[PDB]
DNA sequence: GGGGGGGGGGGGGGGGGGGGGTTTGGGGGGGGGG
DNA sequence: CCCCCCCCCCACCCCCCCCCCCCCCCCCCCCCC
């Protein structure tokens, strides 16, 4: 049981698991095993197998990626793809976990190989233990072009599993104690009290906020009126106010009370990276988030160009694509929680969120609520967040 | 001449065997208490090995990368004899040199050093992950599958050129199963900064370790080494070659400190003695002394059931008039801490300060490296003139400070590091 | 470079023989010469070169085929598996019975009909004792399979 | 006295072996805010 | 009007090729008819 900082020279060949973070997942790529070719005279069907030092546990020797085109008496070959087979590759590079990390170093990381239904098991960012044969490849520079053998060898390990960490629902079942105790509550009146006031506990005060917060995530119905004209029933709310606020906390709640819930701290672009030769269109929350919800904290922070179409959500329940011939426009119907800080000093709650934070005053009007919350200096509140942290 | 490097063999045998002081068999203990913990090398001082029979020293010091993997098989075997019932398996012991001949200092090494051993002393600038290099390679022919091996010794082989008994031009290829591999890592060392010549920007070694050398240091820490200076023949003049050392040696709680520390907690006196100890030449100011006392001792670093992780560190910010020894106080600070970066804001960028993006000379492929804020993990990084600085810096300051992370995603590396600072 | 090889649950002659089986064969008959064989006229024509074939034309002569009472190989599933080779085997069988031209063409204009006459003529100098081609040169039309639908 | 056959030179073909094939910092220009 | 910001620009297999060797052809010389 190891870590890729603890996984050693001494641990070559052996089986291993390392606990770890999943960064630069490869895309996936089909790798050749067995070509399959019907002989144009011959009537017979060769066939060749490949080996490389990642698909088999032990060295053999490498079958270099060509397929045969002729028989031993000359006659020609016709390959065929789908009797041919495939499998499926990927490289996943996992990090140490930086909480494991000593003092003064950097997190050292691994690549892990994984083969067909192994793949895309984790995505980047992933926590995850993997177990797999920690191996050496390569000539590692005693071949005789390389007149520096300092180099190391290549390591890898072979994947033989992937167990995510989620742990240390989207749609719920229900029971029939559900079915019943859900309409028995519903025929109560003070249940905007009590299910409002059941999200974010810990937090004193902000009644108002919570109820907000619950008519949000039970918002609004659509209206496509005639000619299909459509007109938006999602609600968008801002949580102005001081730092140090109930607001983060809230959006913790929010987050893992809604279900399709996107956090960030928007709408869609054209992009492109490194390895790409190539320009590939981008979802924002809001797009990811289409019918569902976007908890946007530090809304304060956010740049021009995402300012400027941020109306196509506010207004229209979509974003629009303006470059490289992608002429078009994608669904982002969602629900908007934002919060926000004082761009200077604590919030001056003489001054208008438009005069406290940079943000137009013609922006932030699409908010259907603004809130404005402050750090009120109250002995009451003080002596039980204090004693609370205390405790902590 | 195998006859030859079997008496050199049977003298090292000899040595381990037989030397003695004070009655005890120094070599002889140490080797078996390092068997029981089972770390397979031996700490041999040459002054003991000069004490014993000098010729032994001047072959050793004549040709130590020939010599040194003798002294190594000298040490496998006589560890056999005192560990294992023969009549009734260990892999090959590293040799660690301990030394006091007269340092070299670093800009002083040239090409009248090549192949010596040589003792000299510098600051840590770097140090590289754990790579891996081979010690027995078994190799088989591509074409007849006749399989041969390579045993090797890492001071300075390749694969050979043709089949060893039509087989192929260039045959060869290595079983990686059987193949026998060890730790190297490659460490920076920059000369002493008082040692660097008036008006010279400081010089540095590029160096190498393996087996039981490897993660000893950090960046940072002022070391003495003890190493063949050497060379090799890199990518990047004409008939040029790039020098480096190969470590035989490194110098950088025990149980009587432990007593005085004891000690020193149960005099009464403590916090006045720390506090007067702080920037002793600075009069007054004792309240931000005693407040640095507190920033270089630390809160206490918490973790709760939810795996969520509370700040230990202290920040302190000294904001005031000119000539009040701000400065003098950070450049004690970066002296007596035990982990401790010196900047300036001026000086600083954002790469420079969170991580920067290198690519290793030696590979010739990326690698991430820490900025200060890393550099100072476990310590304190002292902001010197800090009103100077840039926003974007200010900026770059904020992960490092209250989340105590950098998140990265440069060259493709996406990353994040620690900064405990 | 030797090559092992094994047995398969295929056989192209067989399916090559179904294939034109199918040409020469089938119409869309729910909707009351075959379909394909008056499409190819057009093609001789020179007024069409996009050749579709509808799967679901494949799959209505199967099950004519099976309820006449003959297992027809499920054509559908071959192409559906290696449908690559099956481009061949649909174009030869095309080149071996597409039927001549109606409307007049021209038919010395085009460069390849010149240039194969002259190979023909060259070729009967020689075969007094004193391919012509490879296929694809003289294949005009292009070949696409069209899926299946909803069923 | 001319044509065939023997012997030597010169040229061409064929085979075998070998080598090659993005981040960070700095200055200056250009534009926007106090 | 002046200064600061921010933007730009720049640093292992397969083919071609060459070298080596062997055979075949063509010319010259000598003998035979
Ligand atoms: N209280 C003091 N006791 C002794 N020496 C002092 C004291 N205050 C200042 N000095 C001396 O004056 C200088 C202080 O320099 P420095 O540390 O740069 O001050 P500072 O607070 O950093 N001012 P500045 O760099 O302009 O922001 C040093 O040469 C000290 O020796
Ligand atoms: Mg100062
Ligand atoms: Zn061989």
């Amino acid at each position: 049981a190891l870590s890729p900082r603890t996984l050693t020279a001494q641990h070559l060949n052996k089986l291993v698991s390392v606990e770890g973070i999943v960064t630069k997942t490869s895309l996936v790529r089909p790798k050749l095993i067995r070509s399959v070719h019907y002989a144009a005279k011959t009537g017979r069907f060769h066939y060749r197998d490949y080996t490389d030092a990642t698909t088999t546990l032990t060295t053999r020797i490498p079958t270099p990626a060509i397929y045969p085109t002729e028989d031993t008496e000359g006659n020609k070959l016709t390959t065929e793809y789908g009797y041919s087979t495939f499998i499926d590759h990927q490289r996943i590079t996992v990090q140490e976990m930086p909480e494991m990390a000593p003092a003064g170093q950097l997190p050292r990381s691994i690549d892990v190989i994984l083969d067909d239904d192994l793949v895309d098991k984790t995505k980047p960012g992933d926590r995850v233990n993997v177990v797999g044969v920690f191996k050496s490849l390569g000539a590692g520079g005693m071949n005789q072009s390389n007149s520096n053998t300092l180099i190391g060898f290549k390591t890898l390990i072979l994947g033989n599993t992937v167990y995510p960490l989620h742990a240390r629902a989207a749609r719920q079942m229900l029971t029939d104690f559900d079915i019943r105790n859900i309409n028995k509550l519903s025929k109560k009146k003070d249940i905007f009290d009590i299910l409002s006031q059941s999200l974010a506990p810990s937090i004193y005060g902000h009644d108002h906020i919570k109820k907000a917060i619950l008519l949000m995530l039970m918002g609004g119905v659509e209206k496509n009126l005639e000619n299909g004209s459509h007109l938006r029933g999602d609600i968008n709310i801002l949580m102005v106010g001081d730092p140090s606020t109930a607001k983060s906390q809230l959006l913790r709640f929010v987050l893992n009370t809604a279900s399709l819930a996107i956090a960030t701290t928007l709408t869609a672009a054209v992009t492109t990276d490194r390895e790409t030769g190539e320009r590939r269109l981008e979802a924002g929350a809001m797009v990811l988030a289409d019918r569902g919800v976007v908890c946007i904290d530090e809304f304060d922070k956010m740049t021009d160009v995402d300012r400027v179409a941020i109306h196509e959500v506010m207004e229209q329940q979509t974003v629009t694509i303006a470059k490289a011939g992608i002429h078009t426009t994608l669904n982002a119907r969602c629900s908007v929680i934002a919060a926000a800080n004082p761009v200077f000093g604590q919030y001056d709650v003489n001054r208008d969120p438009h005069q406290n934070i940079a943000l137009p005053d013609s922006l932030l009007s699409r908010f259907d609520l603004l809130f404005v919350v402050t750090d009120d200096i109250n002995e009451i509140r003080d002596r039980s967040i204090s004693e609370h942290v205390l405790r902590t | 001449n195998d006859d030859d490097n079997t008496e050199i063999i049977k003298s090292f045998k000899n040595f381990i065997l037989e030397f003695r002081l004070d009655s005890q068999f120094i070599y002889r203990d140490q080797l078996r208490n390092n068997i029981l913990v089972k770390n397979y090398s031996l700490t041999v001082n040459m002054e003991h090995l000069i004490g014993y029979n000098e010729d032994i020293y001047k072959k050793l010091s004549d040709e130590p990368s020939d010599i040194i993997p003798l002294f190594e098989t000298a040490i496998t075997q006589v560890a056999k004899r005192i560990s294992i019932l023969s009549r009734a398996s260990l892999p090959t012991f590293q040799l660690i040199l301990n030394s006091n001949a007269n340092q070299i200092p670093l800009r002083d090494l040239d090409s009248e050093h090549v192949s010596k051993i040589v003792r000299l002393s510098g600051i840590i600038i770097s140090t590289s992950v754990l790579s891996s290099r081979a010690t027995y390679l078994s190799i088989m022919c591509r074409n007849c599958r006749h399989t041969t091996s390579i045993t090797i010794n890492n001071f300075n082989v390749s694969l050979p050129r043709s089949c060893l008994s039509n087989c192929g031009p260039d045959p060869y290829i290595i079983i990686h199963e059987s193949s026998k591999f060890i730790d190297q890592q490659f460490l920076k060392l920059q000369e002493i900064p008082e040692l660097v010549p008036v008006g010279e920007m400081p010089r540095n070694l590029t160096m190498t370790c393996d087996r039981y050398l490897t993660n000893k240091v950090i960046p940072g820490t002022r070391v003495t080494i003890v190493g063949i200076y050497s060379i090799y023949n890199s990518k990047n003049g004409v008939a040029i070659r790039t020098p480096y050392i190969k470590i035989l040696g490194i110098q950088s709680f025990t149980e009587e400190e432990e007593e005085e520390f004891l000690q020193l907690s149960r005099n009464p006196k403590l916090y006045e003695i720390l506090t007067n100890s702080i920037a002793p030449s600075i009069f007054g100011n004792e309240d931000i002394k005693k407040a640095i006392v507190c920033l270089l001792m630390g809160g206490s670093k918490k973790i709760l059931p939810d795996g969520m992780r509370l700040r230990g560190d202290i920040n302190v910010l000294l904001l005031g008039d000119p000539g009040t020894a701000k400065s003098q106080l950070l450049k004690f600070v970066e002296k007596v801490s035990p982990i401790a970066v010196y900047t300036s804001g001026k000086g600083s960028s954002a790469a420079g300060l969170t991580a920067s993006v290198q690519r290793d000379p030696m590979t010739r492929e990326f690698y991430l490296e820490g900025g200060a804020m890393v550099l100072a993990d476990g310590g304190v990084v002292c902001i010197d003139e800090f009103d100077k600085m840039r926003d974007e810096d200010r900026v770059a300051i904020h992960e490092a400070m209250e989340q105590q992370t950098i998140s990265i995603a440069k060259a493709g590396i996406t990353t994040v590091l620690n900064s405990r600072t | 470079a030797a090559l092992p090889s094994i047995q398969l649950p295929v056989d192209y002659n067989n399916l090559f023989n179904e294939i034109t089986d199918f040409l020469v064969t089938f119409k869309q008959d729910t909707l009351s010469g075959p379909k394909y064989m008056a499409m190819l006229q057009k093609v001789a024509n020179r007024e069409l070169n996009s050749v579709i074939i509808d799967l679901d034309d494949i799959l209505q002569y199967q099950n004519e085929k099976f309820l006449q009472g003959t297992q027809a190989d499920d054509l559908v599933s071959a192409i559906q598996q290696n449908a690559n080779h099956f481009t061949e085997l649909f174009c030869r069988a095309i080149d071996n019975n597409m039927p001549l031209p109606t409307k007049e063409i021209d038919y010395k204009d085009d460069v390849l009909d010149v240039i194969l006459n002259q190979r023909r003529l060259r070729n009967e100098r020689m075969l007094s004792d004193r391919e012509l081609f490879p296929p694809n040169l003289t294949r005009r039309y292009f070949l696409y399979f069209k899926p299946l639908s909803q069923n």
